[PDB]
């Protein structure tokens, strides 16, 4: 019904600048929970040019994500952003073919 | 379909007519229910 | 009043597991026994089918 | 554009029908948490969705005969192919159609005298072999009892004829879509219990603060005196053993540590999807989830 | 929904009529429970599944 999916006017995902501080954005992702916001924060914290990367919810019954990303200079939000993004799509790659594997050991 | 009222201890299908006393006929007693005719209804298994 | 399908919490199907249940019992079998007969580990199953409360075959005499 | 990735490692203990169980390791907690709960709430499943009744004349009333129908699991293999019924352009006329809305049977009466009941094996569907009932709960498991899921119980006057039409759906929608009836992890402990401290106490407090432990963790080696952890995976963190270890006053005993890898998955199924066939499932949602909120298209 | 249609009468004629309607609630976000202990209290937060703490069987 209307509590999933994005309807047309609005953007998926949506990007703002932060003002006051250099090497710094906010990423308010729609239709979103816990699932994709805590994968993506600890997959930024294993990079080593970010500096801050959380999640938080604006209130816990509307269902969309803003994520904060504080790095440093030879970088920027949008490169570690899609970093993540691509590094996780990886290994969920090599998971499926790791448990394809495993499956065919119970051979039939 | 008519009416086709339902006696509570005949079992028997009056089928009322225009405001009478409410009796049932064959006996005395005076309960009268109503029969559910046949049509469709929707729901949500919800 | 039916057994419920689907128990409450973690949601086993246990609509059909009924009248195994009365004739494990039936037979000679205490509570323990019966629901390790059926397979049901965790309690929140057992729980569902040893507080049940069969009440259709009262409605099912007092209709006519 | 670096490095910046983990490399997991399955290994399967055990994989039946409607169970499974993998090592899974060298991956992260959140991982494993978002397999969790795509497995419980993301996946779907065909379930019955809309209800037409004809004639109800038992001692149930209408909803709780369309509640008990919503309840029943049906095989959904090809629900990850079918569409969601709202984005779909034909099927407007509330009945059966080749995306979406397949279509269900039933009608019973009883007039004899022996109190038939109605069960799940009596709805017939439309569009046939693909979305049936049920039927692993009674054959090809000779689990409970063969006659399934008991819906009405009838007598002489009294019968029911309705028609269902199922949909495809996901469980954050009703607890009905959720095709996982258990699914959880646990972590695996390191236990790195002295040997200098243990032949320093006696044989009766080895025998005692081996028995203060509620599983089966310890064993006690009579026969060259020692202790012997031989289940470290029925461990399940209350502490007792230490706590006892505490009340004894002999510290450096033992040491219990979570490891921060190595999780011990435990996959359950209503028999709707084949335990594998849900992990593949979720692991093809959370990458089309990771698809759908790029910002790819503009670089600055 | 109506239930049932019940049409009785009196002695001197007093014709009685009784009509049934029949609904089914879900506890909603206002309602008020309570334990064997007089502990009550009002529903105010209704939780999806996948939040709750979960124990090693999945509880
Ligand atoms: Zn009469
Ligand atoms: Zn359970
Ligand atoms: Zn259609």
């Amino acid at each position: 019904y209307e509590r999933f999916v994005v309807p047309e006017g609005t953007k998926k995902v949506s990007y703002e600048r932060d003002t006051k501080i250099i090497n710094a954005a906010s990423f308010t992702i729609e239709r979103e929970d816990h699932t994709i916001g805590n994968i993506v924060r600890m997959q930024l914290h294993r990079d080593e040019n970010v500096l801050f990367a959380g999640y938080q919810l604006p209130h816990p019954l509307k269902y969309k994500i803003i994520v904060r990303i504080h790095t440093t200079s030879q970088s920027s939000p949008m490169q570690a952003y899609n970093q993540a993004i691509n590094d996780l799509d990886k290994e969920l790659d090599f998971l499926k073919s790791q448990f394809e594997a495993e499956v065919a050991k119970f051979s039939n | 379909e008519p009416v086709t009222y339902v006696c509570g201890d005949c079992g028997q299908e009056n089928t009322l007519k225009s405001g009478d006393v409410i009796q049932c006929r064959e006996c005395g007693y005076r309960i009268l229910y109503k029969k559910r005719t046949r049509r469709v209804v929707q729901y949500e298994a919800r | 009043m039916i057994i419920p399908v689907r128990c409450f919490t973690c949601g086993k199907v246990i609509g059909n597991k009924w009248d195994t249940y009365l004739d494990l019992l039936q037979a000679d079998y205490t509570e323990g026994d019966a629901l390790d007969a059926i397979g049901l580990v965790r309690y929140c199953c057992r729980r569902m089918l040893m507080t049940h409360v069969d009440l259709i075959e009262k409605l099912l005499n007092y209709n006519t | 554009g670096a490095t910046y990735q983990r490399f997991p490692k399955v290994k399967i203990r055990e994989l039946k029908d409607d169970y499974a169980k993998f090592e899974l390791r060298d991956t992260d907690v959140s991982m494993a948490n978002a397999l969790r709960r795509v497995m419980i709430s993301e996946v779907p499943t065909v379930a019955i969705d809309l209800v037409e009744i004809e004639v109800n004349s038992s001692v149930l009333n209408d909803e709780f005969i369309a509640h008990r129908l919503g309840l029943i699991p049906l095989t959904s293999e090809r629900a990850m192919s079918m569409r969601f019924s709202r984005d779909c352009d034909a099927c407007d006329g509330d009945g059966q159609c080749e995306f979406c809305s397949v279509e269900f049977r039933l009608s019973a009466k009883c007039v004899t005298d022996q109190t038939l009941d109605v069960t799940s094996k009596d709805l017939y569907s439309a569009d046939p072999t693909v979305t049936p009932v049920d039927f692993g709960d009674s054959s090809g498991a000779d689990s409970s009892e063969q006659r399934g899921i008991i819906i009405v119980k009838l007598r002489r006057g009294q019968e029911l004829k309705l028609r269902a039409i199922a949909r495809k759906g996901i469980g954050k929608d009703h607890a009905k879509w959720s095709p996982a009836a258990t699914v959880t992890f646990m972590y695996e402990p390191d236990i790195i219990i002295n040997e200098d401290m243990m032949d320093t106490l006696t044989d009766d407090e080895k025998i005692d603060l081996i028995e203060s432990s509620p599983t089966k963790v310890f064993d006690f080696d009579a026969v060259t005196r020692q202790v012997v952890v031989v289940d470290p995976e029925a461990y399940t963190y209350d502490e007792e053993v230490i706590k006892k270890a505490e009340a004894m006053g002999k510290q450096g005993l033992i040491e219990i540590r979570p490891k921060d890898d190595s999780f011990i998955f435990t996959v359950e199924s209503t028999g709707a999807v084949k335990a594998s066939q849900l992990v593949l499932n979720a692991i093809d949602l959370l990458k089309q989830k990771l698809d759908a909120v790029r910002l790819s298209d503009d670089t600055v | 929904i109506v239930q049932k249609v019940v049409l009785s009468s009196n002695d001197d004629g007093k014709n009685y009529a009784t009509v049934s309607l029949r609904q089914v609630r879900s506890p909603c976000l206002g309602d008020k429970f309570s334990s064997m202990h007089g502990q009550k209290g009002v529903l105010g937060y209704i939780e999806e599944q996948e939040n709750f703490a979960f124990t090693n069987q999945g509880i």
